[PDB]
């Protein structure tokens, strides 16, 4: 070899110093996404307890039996709220991944006629506690979690059943 | 977790007249709180009058003052206030303001139940 065979490994070095990364903070922010679906799966026997024996989805985290939105929280997870039933997990807005700072994962229930089937994914809202159906929160600011950061079997979308 | 509901805004008022009352919460978590105005009267049980839910946005009002009562919530303030427009006579109770743990500070649920701290009450009549 010779100075121009050094020079070229020299740039291959560099180029590989200065590879671009693949979207790794999309993977870390499933992993710190899954935090939150087990706290929302949590108080998924709370949830159903109470459709069960009053036949009408919980208001709130009061009649449901779970602990204040604001204490239910983990490392990566501010808050997990009930909403008529619906099982609402917001993320921090700080010292967690920049992709899901404050933003919110759904998990609710459609009663069926042999059994009750949950789903989780994006923020939805049931408009009443006895409602079968749920559908998109709202748009507001960003608060919804891309699909990218949610597991492929937590992307169910409202209309699902 | 102890929450001081004060009632003010109360006294006398003529018939068809406008009146105010303010429920002021003190304590950990008053804005997590379901605000409930509740009237007892000389001569029956204490009935509810008018609910307002911990997000704000779910009112709901008795029959009788259906239409005529407004609630509203200031969590800057802490402050339930409700508006009592033409006034009857059927009304000379006193008003007390309970508040019930919702649990959710986005709770859109609230009714007359269990109520968890009640407040002092203030003598509202009109003749
Ligand atoms: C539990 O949530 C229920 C949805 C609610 N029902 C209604 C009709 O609002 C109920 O009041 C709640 N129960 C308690 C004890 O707060
Ligand atoms: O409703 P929730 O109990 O989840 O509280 C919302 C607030 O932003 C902090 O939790």
């Amino acid at each position: 070899f010779t100075l121009i065979e050094l020079m070229i490994v020299i740039a291959i070095v560099g180029i590989l110093a200065a590879v671009a990364l693949p979207a790794y903070q999309d993977y870390t922010a499933r992993a710190q996404v899954s935090e939150a679906i087990l706290l929302a799966e949590g108080q998924k026997s709370a949830v159903t307890e109470y459709y069960l024996n009053h036949g009408e989805w919980p208001g709130d985290n009061s009649s449901a039996g779970v602990a204040t939105s604001a204490d239910i929280k983990g490392k990566y997870v501010q808050s997990v709220t009930v909403a008529n039933g619906v099982i609402t997990a917001q993320m921090a807005s700080s010292n967690v991944n920049n992709e899901i700072k404050s933003k919110k994962l759904s998990l609710w229930a459609k009663r069926q006629n042999g059994s009750v089937k949950w789903f989780c994914g994006q923020p939805v809202t049931r408009t009443t506690a006895t409602a079968t159906d749920v559908a998109a929160a709202n748009g507001k600011t960003d608060d919804k979690i891309n699909t990218k950061h949610l597991p492929s079997t937590c992307r169910d979308d409202s209309s699902a059943s | 977790a102890q929450l001081q509901l004060v009632e003010s805004g109360g006294g006398l008022v003529q018939p068809g007249g406008s009146l105010r009352l303010s429920c002021a919460s003190s304590g950990f978590r008053s804005d997590y709180y379901a605000i409930v105005w509740f009237r007892q009267a000389p001569g029956k049980e204490r009935e509810g009058v008018s609910c307002i839910s911990t997000s704000g946005k779910t009112t709901i009002y008795a029959d009788s003052v259906k239409g005529r009562f407004t609630i509203s919530r200031d969590n800057a303030k802490n402050t339930v206030y409700l508006q009592m427009n033409s006034l009857k006579p059927e009304d000379t109770a006193v008003y007390y303001c309970a508040a019930d743990f919702r649990g959710s500070r986005l709770s859109d649920v609230c009714s007359y139940s269990s109520m968890d701290y009640w407040g002092k009450g203030t003598l509202a009549t009109v003749s």
